[PDB]
């Protein structure tokens, strides 16, 4: 069997720069190697089939190179839609082994988030539950901290935090903070605040009044 | 024109069996060799099986991981590919694609979860701004489901409609969030339609005043 | 049918590449009609009857054996192959492998220091690879 080792594991580059992902076989695959790009939540897509042949609808910024046991994929003039992971696969002999993948992040200018909070739904409230949801929509980098404060008292045990991949055109991340409680627990208090810390000049926040105004 | 549509995935208890299918349209299916490729939930890609054309006696090649359990077959009269799975282990939980030859065209994928747990159909909650704080952004909360995945799709009467879905969070009972963002002229209807694999379809409508 | 890779690129990068230190002596992708799709610099010029005899053996395995595998005026003794898929010949330390696709013929000619298994491997792989696209 021919196992394949890809490198590097992760690469970050500002738009306009150039990167190469190298892929190595344990034996001569005689230029039977293909390159695939994959984004989160979608199926892979062939970029380069055989050592150097580009597939249909692939930008010419992808140069497929290599011979023998070592091959590489060059992306000159990197564009913000090139985020994702890249896998190499050989077709010399079975098994047609894949690689480990290389996750490409797009280095980008810093941006601050936009926070928007939402109160528990009518249907969840009648179900015996209550979840205050908070959507931070556009920012870079992905590193960010969240603080749920009920009447100014901090709470950190029951909040779930979901992150997204980079935007196809903005290269900006997004995040969702959802704090869930019971109906008695949420109805006892009135003020709910959702605070985020990023660039750290100050924390953007939003608040609701638990039917005192809601 | 070329389209591969998988089906048959779902939740199965360990040591179970399952028969995935792949329907090919837009090309002469008899003249191509087909693949099954899987991807673990957080891990990378792995090639599992390949079948050949009638010219070489429909030869079959498997991966050692699934060597003596899995069976790949095809019905060229109906342009269908099949993957038979027996003695399903936890390590088989992944998304399965059919792939044509070297990867020119892949499929949408069919998800398969091998776990002792039981299916929990999701609960959908509409999240609206607080009275007076109305903004363009709206959304939906899908909570407490297993095994996944859920396909949350928006339908509205507005143009310039952006939809952002957030990756699911959890083992066993999982949750996920979806956000819509409208711009321009105001719209009256914002409906989110959530699908769970075992024939679960439900919708929540957010009307705006 | 994929038209994105030139047949010249196929013979150069999948038939005449280095395998186990050795190189094929010559290689070509030829149609079953007799039209050469691509060929290396030193691949011989076929004769029409030679291709028809090759094709008749693919249609009935064992019919070329009395005559021999005639390629470019050179006589190779037929040796064991795969029925309807591969035809092989030996001329002392050298030999030739003819692999059949749906529409074409992959041919590789070797001479010492090249083993017959290495010529078999390269030629037949490109054969199977192109059969799996319909070519
Ligand atoms: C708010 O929006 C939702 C979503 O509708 C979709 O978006 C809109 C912006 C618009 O483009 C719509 O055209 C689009 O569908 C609306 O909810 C949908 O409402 C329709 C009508 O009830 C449903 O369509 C149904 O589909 C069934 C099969 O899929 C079909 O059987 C139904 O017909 C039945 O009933 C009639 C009447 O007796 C009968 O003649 C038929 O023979 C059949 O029995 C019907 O066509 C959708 O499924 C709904 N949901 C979705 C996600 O589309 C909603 O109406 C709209 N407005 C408000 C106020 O909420």
């Amino acid at each position: 069997d021919i196992q394949m080792t890809q490198s590097p594991a992760s690469l970050s580059a500002s738009v306009g720069e150039t990167v190469t992902i190298t892929c190595r076989a344990s034996g001569n695959i005689h230029n039977y190697l293909a390159w695939f790009q994959q984004k989160q939540g979608k199926s892979p897509q062939l970029l380069v089939y055989n050592a150097k042949t580009l597939a249909d609808g692939v930008p010419s910024r992808f140069s497929g190179s290599g011979s023998g046991t070592q091959y590489s994929l060059k992306i000159n003039s990197l564009q913000p839609e090139d985020f994702g992971s890249y896998y190499c696969q050989h077709f010399w002999s079975t098994p047609y082994t894949f690689g480990g993948g290389t996750k490409l992040e797009i280095k980008r200018a810093d941006a601050a988030p936009t926070v928007s909070i939402f109160p528990p739904s009518s249907e969840q409230l009648t179900s015996g539950g209550a979840s205050v949801v908070c959507f931070l929509n556009n920012f870079y980098p992905k590193d960010i901290n969240v603080k749920w404060k009920i009447d100014g008292s901090e709470r950190q045990n029951g909040v779930l935090n979901s992150w997204t991949d980079q935007d196809s055109k903005d290269s900006t991340y997004s995040m969702s903070s959802t704090l869930t409680l019971t109906k008695d627990e949420y109805e006892r208090h009135n003020s709910y605040t959702c605070e985020a810390t990023h660039k750290t000049s100050t924390s953007p926040i939003v608040k609701s009044f638990n039917r005192n105004e809601c | 024109e070329v389209q591969l549509v998988e089906s048959g995935g779902g939740l199965v208890q360990p040591k179970g069996s399952l028969k995935l299918s792949c329907a090919a349209s837009g090309f002469t299916f008899n003249t191509y060799a087909m693949n099954w490729v899987r991807q673990a939930p957080g891990k990378g890609l792995e090639w599992v099986a390949r079948i050949r054309t009638k010219t070489n006696n429909y030869v079959t090649y498997y991966a050692d991981s699934v060597k003596d359990r899995f069976t790949i077959s095809r019905d060229d009269s109906q342009s269908m590919l099949y993957l038979q799975m027996n003695n399903l282990k936890t390590e088989d939980t992944a998304m399965y694609y059919c792939v044509r030859h070297v990867g020119d065209y892949w499929g949408q994928g069919t998800s398969v979860t091998v776990s002792s747990a039981s299916i929990r159909n999701p609960q959908l909650y509409p999240l609206k701004p607080c009275k007076g704080t109305a903004s363009m952004t709206l959304g939906c909360l899908v909570k407490d489901y297993f095994p996944g995945p859920v396909t949350v799709t928006w339908y509205s009467d507005s143009l310039n409609m952006s939809t952002v879905n957030f990756p699911a969070l959890g083992s066993e009972l999982k949750v996920t969030t979806s956000q819509v963002t409208s711009w321009g002229k105001s719209a009256k209807n914002f409906t989110c339609h959530v699908t769970h694999p075992p024939s679960f379809n439900e919708s929540r409508t957010i009307l705006v005043r | 049918d994929d038209d994105k890779m030139s047949w010249q690129a196929y013979v150069d990068d999948h038939l005449m590449c280095e395998i186990e230190g050795n190189h094929l002596s010559a290689a070509a992708i030829i149609g079953q009609d007799g039209s050469v799709w691509a060929q290396s610099a030193n691949f011989p010029q076929f004769k029409s009857e030679e291709i028809t005899g090759i094709m008749s053996d693919f249609h009935e395995p064992g019919t070329l054996a009395p005559t021999g595998l005639y390629i470019g005026g050179t006589k190779y003794m037929v040796i064991q192959g795969e029925p309807g898929a591969v035809i092989r010949g030996k001329k002392g330390p050298g030999g030739v492998t003819v692999k059949k696709t749906n529409q074409a013929l992959i041919i590789g000619i070797y001479d010492e220091p090249m083993t017959p298994g290495q010529c078999n491997m390269i030629v037949e792989r490109l054969g199977d690879y192109l059969i799996d696209q319909g070519y």
